C-alpha cells in the first residue's frame, strides 16, 4: 500500500523499440543490465545517469534505443530481475503465463 | 559553435587513462558550457564509450549543461553562512531578479546558482560574482551591489 | 583436497574454494534473497538482500562478495539481516508502479 | 622595512588587491626599499585583510584594511615611524591573544611565509625533517617514528596512519602511489585551503616523506577545481621544489626518487571517501566500491596506494623535526598532538583554530572563540559537519578528542565546528544537514538512496507545520536502519544529525508537532504574527507596508491580523516603532 | 578440580548466571578447592583451544562424570555452537532410537 505524502515518480516515456520495452518505474537500479551491456556484450548502449533519486538507467545521449549501438541481443532482458527491461512479443498477443 | 579548439584540445589530451575528467573541464573552460555537439564530437575521435562520457558529465556536481549570463552568482549555502541568514539573502537575490537558482536573466547578464561553500565563514553570509567575494550581506547590501553591477 | 567444509544455519556442507556462499548455498538448496548477483560478472554490492551473520565478523558480510573459507559459521535468518532485508524491501516498494 | 599582507581566500572576501597594490603603489611612490610580501590567512579572518609591518625587531598588527586605510598606514607609519593605535590590537608585546592558547603545528607557517618562495620556507627550518629523514634514518624508523608520535588520521575515521603506511610498505608491488586526500567537501570547513594556501612546502615535505617511507616514486593531490589559488600556490611550489632539487630525481643527492602530480577534481563529497576518490582519479564515476581488497592493498590502478588527508601530511615534518615524543607530549594517552578545527557559526572570533586535544569545548567557544555573538545563550554546537553532530549545552565540558566526542554521538570529521545560539531552530537544521547529504548521494544503494529522501520529506512536513504523530518513531528507526545498511561512510554517518538531535532536543521535536510553534522562531510557517493591544497605538504604518493587507483595524485604534490571509513576511514588524508585533 | 582451575582462568559469569541455574551454588560448592599442576595443564589446554570437542565413551564412563563434563563445557560457553560441544558415542548400534 501507499501513501500519497511520499513522491514516486511517473514516468511519460517513449521507447518504441521493435524488440526491446523499458519502464523505468519498475526499475529497482540493480544495474544488472547496464553491467552487461559494457562487460559482456561491449556495446554500451545504455547507462545511469544523474544522483539519488534521479539516477535513472537511459541510451546513450537520451536518444532512442534504435539509433543507439544496440545490437538487440536481449541480455539486458534476460538478466533484469523486475518488469522494467521486457522482451517484445513473437506470439500475436502475448500474455503473462506459465 | 567552436569544434577547432575542441580539436587542439583532445589532441593535446589522447593519451593518458582517466583523462575523461580534464578533457571536461577544459571543454567547460573554452565553451563555459557543455553543448550536446561537443560532447559528441568529444566521445568520438577518443572513443570512451559514448553513453560514460554522458554519465560521467550528468554526475559530477559541476558541469554545467546550459548557458550562462555575464555575471555568476554563487550564493553560499553552507552551515555557517545559512545559521546567519543565507536565506533571506536567496529570497532577496530571487525577488530583485525574478530568477530561481539554476536560472539566468532574461538579457542574459546575471545567473543564479548553488554552492556547497564559499569557506570564508569569518565573512558569513557570503556571495561570488564572478570571482569577487561579498561577505557579512545584508539583503539591502546585496540588492545595492546588484544596482550597482547593473 | 583437505576439504573446504563449511557450517551455514546449523547444517554442515562441503564446498569448493574460490566461491561466494551465495553459490554454494544455492548448490546444496538453501535460500538467499539476492537481486544485484550473476556468477558471470564481478559483484557489484546494491541492493543488500544477501546479507548474512559470520561469525568473528562484527558487520553484516555480503554472501555475493565473500568468498568461503575453511571452517566458517554462517547464519543467515537472524533477526538482523531479516529486519534489514525487511527495510531494504519496504524502501524498494516505496517507488515501483504497476 | 618589512610589512607582510595577509592575502587569502577571505582577504579578497574584504579587502584584497584594494589594499596591496594601493600599498605596493605607495611603494612605487616613494622608492624606499620596502619588502612587501604576500602571506596567507594567520587565523584571525574577523579582522582581515591582515597586514603586518616589522618596525626593527618589533611587530605591529592593525588590520581590517582599506585602500584610504592603506594609505594612511603608509603616511603615518611606514614613513613617519608612527604607529596608529585606534587600529591596533595586537602588537609583540601584546600578541597571540586567542593565539596564545594555540599551540599551531600544521598552521606553524600560516600567514608567516610567503607560500609562493621556497627561501622563507628554508629559513623557517622547513626540508630539513626530509633531509634528516633521506641521510640518517630508515624508512622502517621512519614508520616508527610515526607510531611513536601517535599519529591518527586527521579525517573523520581518526585511523593510526602508521599502521597504514606500514600497510602500504608491506604490499607486493614495484609501483606505489601516495594520494593527499585535499577534496573537503564539508561545510563551514576550510582548513585545506588555508593550509594549501599558506604552507604548500609543508604538504609537499608530508608526502615525500611519506613515500620514503613506503618506497613510492609518484605522488597525487586531488585537489577541488574551485580553489584557485591553491592550486595555482601548489604550481609554484612544485615549480621551486623541482628547481632546487627537493622533489624529482634524485632528491639531496640520495637514490631515492620521488615526482607529484596534481589531479583537479570536480567537487563531489562522496569522493571524500576513499575508494570513490580512487574511481575519480582513474576518471571515472565516482561510487563507493566493496572493502576489501583495501587501497593499501590494491588502489590507484591496482597499485597499493596510501592515502591521507592533508593536515596529517603537514603534521609530519614537525614531528620528523622534533621528534615523536615531542609530538606525543600534547593531546591525550589516546589521542596524541593537536588538531586544526574550522571555527563559525553564531560566535564573535571566528576563523581558524588549532588546540590540542583534551581541552574542553567550553575553553574554545568561551576562551578562544570569544563567546556567542551579539551576547546570547549557547545552545549547541554542530561538529564533523553536515555527516556530525550537535553537541548541546549540557555537554559543553567534553573534551575535544575522537572517542569523547564519539561517546556524544558526534564525530570529528575534518573539523567543522559551528556555533548555534537559542535563535536557531535544530529541526530545521537537521533538515538542512539531510538536504545536504541527499543531495550528495551518489545513489548505489538503497538506504542511502531512498531512506535519505523518506527522512528529509518527514522533517519537511514536520518544519512545514504538517508532521503527524508518530513522525519520530519513524525517524528513529529509518536513521537506525539507514546506519546500519549503508555502504560507505557517508550514508552510515547520514543520521548523526537526525538522531542526536532527538536526544538532546525532542521537545522541539514535540513543540513543532502537537503545537505548531518553533521556539527559535525561525520556521515561516510555523510563525505566528499578533499586535499587542496594550503596546501601540493605531498608527496602520504596518498595513499600508502589507500588499497582501492581512492586517485589518480603524485608525487609532489597535489592528488585528488575519492569520488566514498573513504570508508571513515579517514587513509588518520591522517597521513597528513601538515593538507590539509579537512573534509566536 | 578441574572445574574449579578452568573457573579461575577467567570464565563469563554473566553469561552463564544468565543462561544457567545454581551457577552461584555451584561456585560456592567449589570455593576450597586447590589445583594440581596436571589439572591446571589440562584446563589451560582445554581454555585456549577455540573450538574444542569432548568425546565420551558411554561403555568405560559414570553418568556423574559426563555431568561435569557438560558442566565445564557450559561454564566456559564452548557448547550449542558448530565445532564446539560434546560427542557421545553409545554402546549400542541403535542406542539413541532406543
Ligand atoms: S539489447 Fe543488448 S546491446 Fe541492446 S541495450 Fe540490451 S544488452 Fe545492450
Ligand atoms: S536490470 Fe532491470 S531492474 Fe536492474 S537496473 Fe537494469 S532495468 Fe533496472
Ligand atoms: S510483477 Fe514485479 S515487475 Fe511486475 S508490477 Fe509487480 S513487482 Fe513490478
Ligand atoms: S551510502 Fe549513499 S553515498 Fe554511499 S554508496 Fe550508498 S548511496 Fe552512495
Ligand atoms: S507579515 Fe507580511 S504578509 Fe503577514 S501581515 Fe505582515 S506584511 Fe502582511
Ligand atoms: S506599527 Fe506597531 S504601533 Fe503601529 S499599528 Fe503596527 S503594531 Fe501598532
Ligand atoms: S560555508 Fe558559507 S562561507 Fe563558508
Ligand atoms: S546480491 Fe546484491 S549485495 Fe549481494
Ligand atoms: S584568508 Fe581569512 S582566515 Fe585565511
Ligand atoms: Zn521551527
Amino acid at each position: 500500500e501507499k501513501d500519497s505524502q511520499v513522491e514516486c515518480h511517473k514516468t511519460t516515456e517513449f521507447d518504441n523499440h521493435p524488440f526491446i520495452e523499458r519502464n523505468p518505474d519498475k526499475c529497482v537500479l540493480c544495474g544488472l543490465c547496464v553491467r552487461v551491456c559494457d562487460e559482456v556484450v561491449g556495446a554500451t548502449a545504455i547507462g545511469l545517469v544523474g544522483r539519488g533519486f534521479d539516477s535513472v538507467i537511459m541510451p546513450e545521449f537520451k536518444l532512442p534505443l534504435s539509433e543507439t549501438a544496440c545490437i538487440s541481443c536481449g541480455q539486458c532482458v534476460d538478466v533484469c530481475p523486475t518488469g522494467a527491461c521486457m522482451e517484445k512479443q513473437v506470439s500475436y498477443k502475448q500474455i503473462p503465463a506459465n | 559553435i567552436d569544434l577547432t579548439l575542441l580539436e587542439p584540445v583532445f589532441k593535446e589530451y589522447a593519451g593518458k587513462a582517466g583523462s575523461i575528467i580534464g578533457i571536461l573541464q577544459k571543454t567547460q573552460e573554452i565553451y563555459g558550457y557543455l553543448p550536446l555537439a561537443a560532447l559528441q564530437a568529444i566521445a568520438d575521435n577518443t572513443d570512451n564509450k559514448r553513453a560514460k562520457i554522458y554519465g560521467i558529465a550528468t554526475f559530477y556536481s559541476q558541469f554545467r549543461l546550459n548557458p550562462v549570463g555575464k555575471y555568476v552568482i554563487l550564493q553560499c549555502q553552507g552551515t555557517a553562512c545559512h545559521v546567519l541568514g543565507s536565506k533571506a539573502i536567496g529570497s532577496a537575490i530571487c525577488d530583485e531578479l525574478g530568477i530561481t537558482p539554476g536560472q539566468t536573466t532574461a538579457d542574459g547578464l546575471f545567473t543564479l546558482e548553488d554552492v556547497a561553500c564559499l569557506g570564508c565563514c569569518s565573512l558569513a553570509p557570503v556571495i561570488m560574482i564572478n570571482g569577487e567575494a561579498y561577505g557579512k550581506l545584508t539583503p539591502t547590501s546585496v540588492r545595492k551591489i546588484l544596482q550597482d553591477i547593473a | 583436497m583437505s576439504k573446504i567444509s563449511i557450517n551455514i544455519n546449523g547444517r554442515e556442507l562441503v564446498v569448493s574454494a574460490g566461491q561466494t556462499i551465495l553459490q554454494a548455498a544455492a548448490e546444496h538448496g538453501i535460500e538467499i534473497p539476492h537481486l544485484c548477483h550473476d556468477e558471470r560478472i564481478q559483484p557489484y554490492g546494491a541492493c543488500g538482500l544477501c546479507v548474512v551473520e559470520v561469525e568473528g565478523s562484527p558487520k553484516l558480510v555480503r554472501s555475493c562478495a565473500t568468498s568461503v573459507q575453511n571452517g566458517q559459521v554462517i547464519r543467515t535468518d537472524t533477526s538482523r539481516t531479516v529486519v534489514a532485508r525487511k527495510t531494504a524491501l519496504q524502501l524498494l516498494a516505496s517507488d515501483h508502479r504497476g | 622595512m618589512k610589512v607582510r599582507v595577509g592575502l587569502g581566500s577571505c582577504g579578497i572576501a574584504a579587502g584584497g588587491r584594494k589594499v596591496m597594490d594601493r600599498l605596493a603603489q605607495e611603494i612605487k611612490n616613494h622608492g624606499k626599499e620596502i619588502e612587501l610580501l604576500p602571506t596567507g590567512c594567520i587565523g584571525m579572518c574577523f579582522y582581515e585583510p591582515i597586514v603586518d609591518v616589522f618596525d626593527g625587531d618589533k611587530v605591529y598588527s592593525y588590520a581590517n584594511v582599506t585602500a584610504d586605510m592603506a594609505t594612511e598606514i603608509f603616511n603615518s607609519h611606514i614613513i613617519g615611524g608612527q604607529p596608529l593605535t585606534q587600529y591596533i590590537v595586537s602588537t609583540t608585546e601584546k600578541p597571540y591573544t586567542i593565539l596564545a592558547k594555540q599551540v599551531r603545528i600544521a598552521l606553524r607557517n600560516c600567514g608567516v611565509i610567503d607560500p609562493e618562495n621556497v627561501d622563507e620556507y628554508k629559513a623557517n627550518d622547513g626540508y630539513k625533517a626530509l633531509s634528516k629523514a633521506l641521510k640518517e634514518m630508515t624508512p622502517e624508523e621512519v614508520i616508527e617514528e610515526i607510531k611513536v608520535a601517535g599519529l591518527r588520521g586527521r579525517g573523520g575515521a581518526g585511523f593510526p596512519t602508521w599502521f597504514k603506511w606500514n600497510a602500504a610498505r608491506q604490499s607486493k608491488g614495484e609501483i606505489k602511489y601516495v594520494v593527499c586526500n585535499a577534496d573537503e567537501g564539508d561545510p563551514g570547513a576550510f582548513m585545506d585551503r588555508s593550509v594549501l594556501e599558506g604552507d604548500p612546502h609543508a604538504l609537499l615535505e608530508g608526502m615525500a616523506i611519506c613515500g620514503y617511507a613506503i618506497g613510492a616514486n609518484e605522488g597525487h593531490i586531488y585537489c577541488r577545481a574551485e580553489y584557485p589559488l591553491a592550486i595555482k600556490r601548489l604550481e609554484i611550489a612544485i615549480a621551486d621544489a623541482k628547481q632546487r632539487n627537493l622533489l624529482g630525481k634524485n632528491i639531496m643527492g640520495t637514490n631515492f626518487s620521488f615526482d607529484m602530480k596534481i589531479k583537479k577534481g570536480a567537487g563531489a563529497f562522496v569522493c571524500g571517501e576513499e575508494t570513490a576518490l580512487i574511481a575519480s582519479l582513474e576518471g571515472e564515476r565516482g561510487m563507493p566500491r566493496l572493502k576489501p581488497p583495501f587501497p593499501a592493498q590494491s588502489g590507484f590502478w591496482g597499485k597499493p596506494t596510501n592515502i591521507n588527508n592533508v593536515e596529517t601530511f603537514a603534521n609530519v615534518p614537525w614531528i620528523m623535526y622534533n621528534g615523536g615524543s615531542a609530538y606525543a607530549a600534547y593531546g591525550t594517552e589516546k589521542s596524541k598532538g593537536t588538531k586544526v578545527f574550522a571555527l563559525a557559526g553564531k560566535i564573535k572570533n571566528g576563523g581558524l583554530v588549532e588546540v590540542p586535544m583534551g581541552m574542553s569545548l567550553r575553553e574554545v567557544i568561551y576562551d578562544i572563540g570569544g563567546g556567542i555573538l551579539n551576547d546570547r545563550e549557547f545552545k549547541a554546537v554542530q561538529m564533523g559537519g553536515p555527516s556530525g553532530g550537535c553537541i548541546p549545552k549540557q555537554l559543553l565540558d567534553t573534551p575535544v578528542d575522537y572517542d569523547s566526542i564519539n561517546k556524544t554521538g558526534a564525530i570529528m570529521g575534518s573539523g567543522g565546528m559551528i556555533v548555534m545560539d537559542e535563535t536557531t531552530c535544530m529541526v530545521d537544521m537537521a533538515r538542512f544537514f539531510l538536504d545536504f547529504t541527499v543531495k550528495e548521494s551518489c545513489g548505489k544503494c538503497i538506504y542511502c538512496r531512498i531512506g535519505t529522501k523518506r527522512m528529509l520529506e518527514i522533517l519537511e512536513r514536520i518544519t512545514t507545520g504538517e508532521g503527524r504523530e508518530g513522525d519520530i518513531e519513524e525517524l528513529e528507526e529509518l536513521s537506525i536502519s539507514i546506519k546500519d545498511g549503508s555502504l560507505c561512510g557517508l550514508g552510515q554517518t547520514a543520521p548523526n544529525p537526525v538522531l542526536t538531535t532527538i536526544r538532546y532536543f525532542r521537545d522541539e521535536y514535540e513543540a513543532h508537532i502537537r503545537d505548531k510553534k518553533c521556539p527559535a522562531k525561525s520556521c515561516k510557517p510555523l510563525l505566528t504574527y499578533t499586535i499587542n493591544q496594550d503596546n501601540c497605538k493605531g498608527c496602520t504604518l504596518c498595513a499600508q507596508k502589507c500588499p497582501v493587507q492581512a492586517i485589518t483595524g480603524e485608525k487609532k485604534k489597535p489592528h488585528v491580523i488575519d492569520q488566514a490571509l498573513c504570508t508571513k513576511c515579517g514587513n509588518c514588524a520591522s517597521v513597528c516603532r513601538l515593538d507590539a508585533v509579537c512573534i509566536e | 578440580v578441574f572445574l574449579k582451575a578452568l573457573l579461575n582462568l577467567g570464565v563469563d559469569e554473566n553469561k552463564v548466571a544468565e543462561k544457567t541455574e545454581g551457577f552461584a551454588e555451584l561456585k560456592a560448592s567449589l570455593a576450597d578447592v586447590k589445583v594440581s599442576e596436571e589439572i591446571q595443564a589440562l584446563a589451560q589446554k582445554y581454555a585456549k583451544a577455540a573450538k574444542p570437542l569432548i568425546v565420551i565413551d558411554e561403555d568405560t564412563v559414570s553418568a556423574e562424570a559426563v555431568k561435569l563434563m557438560a558442566y565445564a563445557a557450559v561454564i566456559t560457553g564452548k557448547i550449542g555452537a558448530a565445532y564446539r560441544g560434546i560427542i557421545l558415542v553409545r554402546t549400542k548400534n541403535n542406542t539413541q532410537g532406543a
